[PDB]
């Protein structure tokens, strides 16, 4: 067993910080064009998963 | 619509009328995240002073000639009209 005795899916190390960017990698070649665009989320533990999953849906 | 317009070199969004692009990746951040009032001051001076040592005699020249022969004019006009001048 690990010298850590933690417990299943905690956290290890510092949380990361959201940095609202972009990023464009142009070619003008391709037909289409995929463009992602995302807000910040809910870990695993928080209380409001079911409700972004909801939203999702 | 249609009305089969003309020939331009500006176009609009989506087809600008550009040669093809490829291979160029573009970073940037948000106006929120980064920091207004950061290195301006530095960067400001450093640009002044590189445009004044580089153009400098371009405009420093010409307009120092007509200073000079506008002082000169003057003077030498006002002698002339005098008393002395006409003699
Ligand atoms: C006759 C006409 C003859 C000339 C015609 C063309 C002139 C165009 C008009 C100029 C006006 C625009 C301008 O330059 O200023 C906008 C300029 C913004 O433009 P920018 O995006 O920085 O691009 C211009 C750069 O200078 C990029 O240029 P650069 O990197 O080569 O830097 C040159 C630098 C020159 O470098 C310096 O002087 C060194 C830095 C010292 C700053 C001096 C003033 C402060 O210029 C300045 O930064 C000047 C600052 C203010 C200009 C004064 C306006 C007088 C108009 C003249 C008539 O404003 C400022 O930078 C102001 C900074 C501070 C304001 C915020 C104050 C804090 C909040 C207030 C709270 C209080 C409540």
């Amino acid at each position: 067993p690990s010298a850590e005795q933690l417990s299943l899916g905690a956290p290890r190390g510092l949380k990361p910080r959201f940095v609202g960017s972009e990023i464009r990698a142009r070619d003008d070649d391709s037909p289409t064009a995929n463009i992602a665009i995302a807000v910040e989320g809910m870990s695993w533990k928080h209380p409001d998963y079911f409700t972004a999953l909801v939203m999702q849906a | 619509g249609g009305a089969a317009g003309g020939k331009t070199y500006l176009g609009w969004w989506g087809h600008l009328g550009g040669p093809k692009q490829k291979g160029i990746i573009t970073y940037s951040l948000s106006p929120f995240q980064q920091r207004p009032m950061a290195g301006f001051f530095k960067t400001s001076t450093q640009n002044m002073f590189r445009r004044v040592m580089t153009e400098g005699l371009y405009v420093a020249i010409p307009f120092g000639i007509a200073y000079y022969i506008y002082c000169w004019g003057k003077e030498r006009n006002e002698f002339l009209n005098s008393k002395h001048g006409r003699h």
